[PDB]
């Protein structure tokens, strides 16, 4: 279908490859624990 | 009363462009041969600088619905509004189109302009919607009307990019107001008639002479000297001139006596000039003004001076006649003839005189589209190809 | 409906954000990352 295949092309001209595969390559915060032991849980509220 | 664009007439795109303040009307041009991509021409600047139209004239060939348009893709008839149309190149023969590719000129949206070899597939049509209220769609579509174009291919506008530095032409999603502005209509024209935009040769003599330029030389300097000379100069390149009315829009309509115009040597690209020596010089298109550049073509050399017509918004009436009109050439600033200075490849110089002599009638032969075609793709190569070896050079 | 959304998305290409403006914007790998920083940075994220 021309509409489909248009539509298709207009977003992979909106949006190309490398910037999806970047911000899937973008690395996330880690809970970690502190040397008393109680865990250091970044606000996900506040990040990525 | 009010007429409407129809099918096989040609026609010109323009645009209205506001930088510093001020306004520029541009038409859709492209060079078919050796590029692909659209640009803009100025008209508004007639008078200092000429325009080239030729390059410019588009053909409307095909005018489908919608439904129409996609029943064919998926296997003289007046414009109407939501039409989709196929706009042919009337030089290069090709069609204007999506080119699918971007010059991203900081712009990611817009795809580029340029024209197209093939018919086939949805880049080359362009569906046309109204401008305002005043119209709507399934009206017919009428000479003054501006119109906005959007591409099937792409459902991108026709769009004057303002962004960049130099005024780009490219298909975006901002809309341009295009006026349709016309240029020629086929089955109005008259045959062996004299019309606006011919390619042709001046015939001097007993039908021996052209008006011609130096050829071995292959110095422009030489070359801009004008000159009568007969033998295969009659079918060679040199001889070859343009006929350009001083006015865009029904540019190619039947020339009238007395009207004046512009005469371009087509393998050189520079136009025919008086100069203050009145001597007849070939300059540069930058160079060359109305005062100096306008020529008429008169049926008796005795000083009538007609004066200025109403201008026709049309074909008009055939007067000049190829080959059997006899025609003198005036310059309309000075009123002076162009007269052989009949000094002893016969090789007569071309000089301007107030009463000339008693033999200076001029048959025109028009010439062939094949030859006109390959007069001005030879002037296109020479100047590649010159700066080429210019940067070679360097 | 996705068709009528994506053109008149398309049309106001504003509707896509800073990045996406598609005039001198950078790519939505760029505005992930100085979203990235604006979090971590305390000033430009809260009222102050």
């Amino acid at each position: 279908k021309g509409e489909a295949i248009r539509i298709r092309s207009i977003l992979r001209s909106l949006i190309p490859l490398g910037d999806l595969v970047g911000v899937i390559s973008i690395a996330f915060q880690m809970p970690t624990i502190a040397k008393d032991g109680n865990v250091v849980e970044p606000d996900m509220s506040a990040g990525f | 009363e009010i007429q409407f664009l129809r099918t096989d007439d040609e026609v010109v795109l323009q645009c209205t462009a506001t930088i510093h303040k001020e306004q520029q009307k541009l038409c859709l041009a492209a060079e078919g041969f050796g590029n692909r991509l659209c640009f803009l021409e100025s008209t508004s600047n007639s008078k200092n600088v000429p325009p080239d139209l030729s390059i410019c004239t588009f053909v409307l060939e095909q005018s489908l619905s919608v439904r129409a348009l996609q029943e064919m893709l998926a296997n003289h008839r007046t414009l109407l509004y939501g039409h989709a149309i196929l706009l042919r190149h009337s030089y290069s023969g090709m069609y204007l189109c999506c080119l699918s590719t971007s010059r991203s000129s900081t712009d990611k949206l817009a795809f580029d302009v340029g024209l197209q070899e093939d018919t086939t597939g949805e880049a080359c049509w362009w569906t046309i919607h109204p401008a305002s209220k005043q119209r709507s769609e399934g009206e017919k579509v009428r000479v003054g009307d501006d119109l906005i174009l959007v591409s099937v291919s792409s459902e991108r506008y026709l769009h004057l990019s303002y962004g960049n530095g130099s005024l780009h032409v490219d298909a975006a999603f901002q809309q341009t107001l295009w006026s349709v502005a016309p240029i020629s209509s086929g089955s109005e024209a008259a045959q062996g008639y004299l019309i606006g935009g011919d390619v042709l040769r001046l015939l001097h003599g007993h039908m021996d002479e052209c008006l011609t330029v130096p050829s071995g030389e292959h110095g422009e300097e030489q070359r801009r000297t004008v000159h009568y000379e007969g033998g295969a100069v009659s079918v060679h390149a040199r001889s070859l001139w343009r006929l350009e009315t001083l006015r865009v829009a029904w540019s190619g309509s039947h020339i009238r006596w007395g009207q004046p115009f512009r005469l371009r040597h087509v393998t050189t690209g520079k136009y025919l000039s008086l100069m203050e020596d009145k001597n007849l010089l070939l300059m540069d298109k930058e160079k060359a003004d109305v005062k100096s550049t306008a020529f008429t073509f008169r049926s008796s050399k005795e000083k009538l001076d007609v004066g200025v017509r109403k201008e026709v918004d049309g074909m008009g009436t055939s007067e000049i006649k190829y080959g059997d009109s006899v025609c003198y050439i005036q310059h309309v600033d000075t009123g002076l003839w162009l007269t052989y200075q009949s000094v002893d490849s016969i090789q007569r110089k071309a000089i301007m005189h107030h009463e000339g002599h008693m033999d200076d009638g001029i048959s025109l032969s028009r010439s062939q589209h094949e030859e006109s075609r390959t007069a001005r793709v030879i002037r296109s190569t020479v100047f590649l190809f010159n700066r080429f070896i210019r940067g070679l050079d360097a | 409906n996705a068709n009528v959304v994506v053109r008149l998305l398309i049309r106001r290409p504003e509707c896509f954000g800073p990045a996406l403006r598609g005039e001198g914007g950078n790519g939505l790998l760029a505005a992930m990352e100085e979203a990235i920083k604006i979090a971590e940075d305390p000033s430009r994220d809260g009222p102050s």
